[PDB]
Order: structure tokens, then C-alpha cells, then sequence
């Protein structure tokens, strides 16, 4: 099989720098080389074809270039939309093969995430379990710390979190944190907190609700 | 114009067989190849293989030939993919592609389906609990509002979430659905709001589970304290 590298996995840029994604063959494909976007909702697109050539709808912002084994995917003034996995594919032979994918991002201003706390729904602890979540919103960039605390001590292990992919308009992030406990763990507290950690805010940040007050 | 609609999300047990299809319209299905590719969760895409809607000509990846069968129907515009065998391997999101040829040998895959997600599982569908995320309180002095729905405890993979039945869309983030120990999914979606508009509207999150035939409705009421 023709093995197809992108040296580079992850990329950030400013908003109208010029970006260049890399591909390598392992052997001389001779320009039978395309390239596709993948969006973050997972929808492929055809950008360029045969090395150079542009797909239906593509913008001229979008150029491939490259002979022998080394191909260039060039973004020439880079948009907010263009946030998405390129991925090259060889057609030299059979089988078709791939590229591991490079990821594009906005590197764009420090953004300080706004910290909301949800308490367990009572819908939800009659069946014998309390989520409490934790939303930052909207942040830049995509480090950040989250810690539960329930009547000040840390909590270990009992909590997961997922993050948005970058936004294709204001290039932030956002991160859910569940705690899972018990009802009977949770009726035991009163005080529910996550202390949250990001370089765009002064000190860490907690938000807290107490179990008798709400 | 060109569209290729593939079936539904499903869930299989391992040992079986799942065909899925892709319904083509807006361009003749016999007068274009028509190319397969699979992608695992966080991998890079995979090709099975191309067939000839004419005659019924197929190439497969040798690494795909225990694996994959590819057939069309040339009445109902529609290419298959049948996969045999099952292990937890085969989960993953399958595409079905057009492919055009430009000049003599120039081959792309120029229009893609949304793909099909199939889960590979002995565990049974179960269908979400919605619950509402609302806060205890909001701040005179906090310039957004937040609220959600938790949908937890479903199996498989995956639902969609829209607010107002899609009317609402600005200020949404739906999350990547988290596998618990368990090993049933639960996911967050909330809205946020300038705390001005908050006031303006209800906030009804619809959630929509195809594997189970769910579907909920939950308005996640607005009442907060001040602090």
C-alpha cells in the first residue's frame, strides 16, 4: 500500500494568515493526489483534485500544489468556517489511501470562559443519582482546569468532561464537567463547587451552590 | 443538487451481518462509479472499495474482502454495503461516495453521504432520560444566562438535540457524548443568552434518539433566584 503522511496533525493560525498543509507518499504518486474537508459535524467535501484543481464551490483562498512525492494544500487569507480536518488521498493505486488528517484551528485572542453550576434535578435523584455540571463558555484557548469540590474537599474520579470543537464563528471553546454521586453521597454535602483554572481570567474562578438554598 | 442519503445510525450484535444503503438522486446512478469508505471514531478515513453501477463491477481493499460487500439497485437509484462478521472493530461511521473522472485517468470522490453510524454491541438500545440543567442562581452582573438539558443513560450512539424545534440556534453547544462506566452515553446541550434576552422566550430542548425510536420534548424552566 502507498502509505500517505501529514507530518503536521494539528495546525493554528491567525485569521488571514496564509496556511500550508503538508502530504508525503512513501513512493512518487505523480499528482494523482486530492484533498477533502471534514467539518467538525463530520460532513466530507471534495476541496481540490489532481494535485491544483478546485472543486465546485470551492474559494480561490484554497490552492494545492506538489510534484513527486511532497504535496502543499495552501489557505491564502484564512476564515473562521475553515476550522476542519483536510485530509489527502492517493489514487496512483489500488488501494486508495489516505493521510492521517491535519486539524486546523484559530489562534485568536485569550478568552476567559463565563462558569455556570447546575444542581441534580429532582426528576433526575428520585431515580438514585445526582449529575451536577459545570459549563465554561466560550473560552480561548482550549487548556483549562476544572476542579469539583463538595464542603471543600477535592473530588477524585467521579467526574468526566467533553469539549465543543472551535467555533466556526468566534473561534472559542466550551467544556461540560460532570460529578456522578450517589443520592445518598449527595444528600450527604451541602456545598457543591468547581473551581475552574484558564490563563484569560485573573485567578481561578468558583461557582457553588448549597443543597439547603436550592 | 447532488444528494446521497444513507440509512440510519444502527446497532448490531457481534457474529452478525448489517447492510446499510445510500439512496442517490440528482444525477443518473448508472452513469457513475460509486466508492465506500469507513472511519473509526478519532481515526482517519479508510477505502473498502468502488462499484459499477452498470454491470455490478466491483474492486475491494484487500484488507475489506472478508469484510464487505458491495451491491446497487439500479430501480431504486440505491448502493448497499453488506458487512459480515461483526466485531466491535467494524463500529464506526461508514460513506458512500460518487466518484467523478476528469480527462483520461483524473479519479476524485467529488459528492460524499452523511455517512452511517454502526455500533458493533451485545448491549440492548436504550433510549435517553432528559433532565433539565438549570442554575440555583443568576447574578445581576453575570452578562449571559445559562441553562440545558443532561441526556443521560442512552445506548448507542447517536442523538441529536435542537432547541425551540430548531428555531434556536445562536448561542447552542451540544457536547461530544461521554461513554460512562457503565458503558451507557450521556451528553449535555445548553443555551446561552444575553441576560437582557433571556426574558423573551421559552426553552424547550427536543431530543431525538433513532435507535430506540425516542423522542423528547422538555421545557427547562427558566425560574432562577437572585443571589
Amino acid at each position: 500500500d502507498i502509505q500517505m503522511t501529514q507530518t503536521t496533525s494539528s495546525l493554528s493560525a491567525s485569521l488571514g494568515d496564509r496556511v500550508t498543509i503538508t502530504c508525503s507518499a512513501s513512493q512518487g504518486i505523480n499528482n494523482y493526489l486530492n484533498w477533502y474537508q471534514q467539518k467538525p459535524d463530520g460532513t466530507v467535501k471534495l476541496l481540490i483534485y489532481y494535485t491544483s484543481s478546485l472543486h465546485s464551490g470551492v474559494p480561490s483562498r484554497f490552492s494545492g500544489s506538489g510534484s513527486g512525492t511532497d504535496y502543499s494544500l495552501t489557505i491564502s487569507n484564512l476564515e473562521p468556517e475553515d476550522i476542519a480536518t483536510y485530509y489527502c488521498q492517493q489514487y496512483s493505486n489500488l488501494p486508495y489511501t489516505f493521510g492521517g488528517g491535519t486539524k486546523l484551528e484559530i489562534k485568536r485572542t485569550v478568552a476567559a470562559p463565563s462558569v455556570f453550576i447546575f444542581p441534580p434535578s429532582d426528576e433526575q435523584l428520585k431515580s438514585g443519582t445526582a449529575s451536577v455540571v459545570c459549563l465554561l463558555n466560550n473560552f480561548y484557548p482550549r487548556e483549562a482546569k476544572v476542579q469539583w469540590k463538595v464542603d471543600n474537599a477535592l473530588q477524585s474520579g467521579n467526574s468526566q468532561e467533553s469539549v465543543t470543537e472551535q467555533d466556526s464563528k468566534d473561534s472559542t471553546y466550551s467544556l461540560s464537567s460532570t460529578l456522578t454521586l450517589s443520592k445518598a453521597d449527595y444528600e450527604k454535602h451541602k456545598v457543591y463547587a468547581c473551581e475552574v483554572t484558564h490563563q484569560g481570567l485573573s485567578s481561578p474562578v468558583t461557582k457553588s451552590f448549597n443543597r439547603g438554598e436550592c | 443538487e447532488v444528494q446521497l442519503q444513507q440509512s440510519g445510525p444502527d446497532l448490531v450484535k457481534p457474529g452478525a451481518s448489517v447492510k446499510i444503503s445510500c439512496k442517490t438522486s440528482g444525477y443518473t446512478f448508472t452513469e457513475y462509479i460509486m466508492h465506500w469508505v469507513k472511519q473509526s471514531h478519532g481515526k482517519s478515513l479508510e477505502w473498502i472499495g468502488g462499484i459499477i453501477p452498470n454491470n455490478g463491477g466491483t474492486s475491494y481493499n484487500q484488507k475489506f474482502k472478508d469484510k464487505a460487500t458491495m451491491t446497487v439497485d439500479k430501480s431504486s437509484s440505491t448502493g448497499y454495503m453488506e458487512l459480515r462478521s461483526l466485531t466491535s472493530e467494524d463500529s464506526a461511521v461508514y460513506y458512500c461516495t460518487r466518484r467523478e473522472v476528469y480527462g483520461r485517468n483524473y479519479y476524485a470522490l467529488d459528492y460524499w453521504g452523511q455517512g452511517t453510524l454502526v455500533t458493533v454491541s451485545s448491549a440492548s438500545t436504550k433510549g435517553p432520560s432528559v433532565f433539565p440543567l438549570a442554575p440555583c442562581s443568576r447574578s445581576t452582573s453575570e452578562s449571559t444566562a445559562a441553562l440545558g438539558c443532561l441526556v443521560k443513560d442512552y445506548f448507542p450512539e447517536p442523538v441529536t438535540v435542537s432547541w425551540n424545534s430548531g428555531a434556536l440556534t445562536s448561542g447552542v453547544h451540544t457536547f461530544p457524548a461521554v461513554l460512562q462506566s457503565s458503558g451507557l452515553y450521556s451528553l449535555s446541550s445548553v443555551v446561552t443568552v444575553p441576560s437582557s434576552n433571556f426574558g423573551t422566550q421559552t426553552y424547550t430542548c427536543n431530543v431525538d434518539h433513532k435507535p430506540s425510536n425516542t423522542k423528547v420534548d422538555k421545557t427547562v424552566e427558566r425560574k432562577s433566584c437572585v443571589e
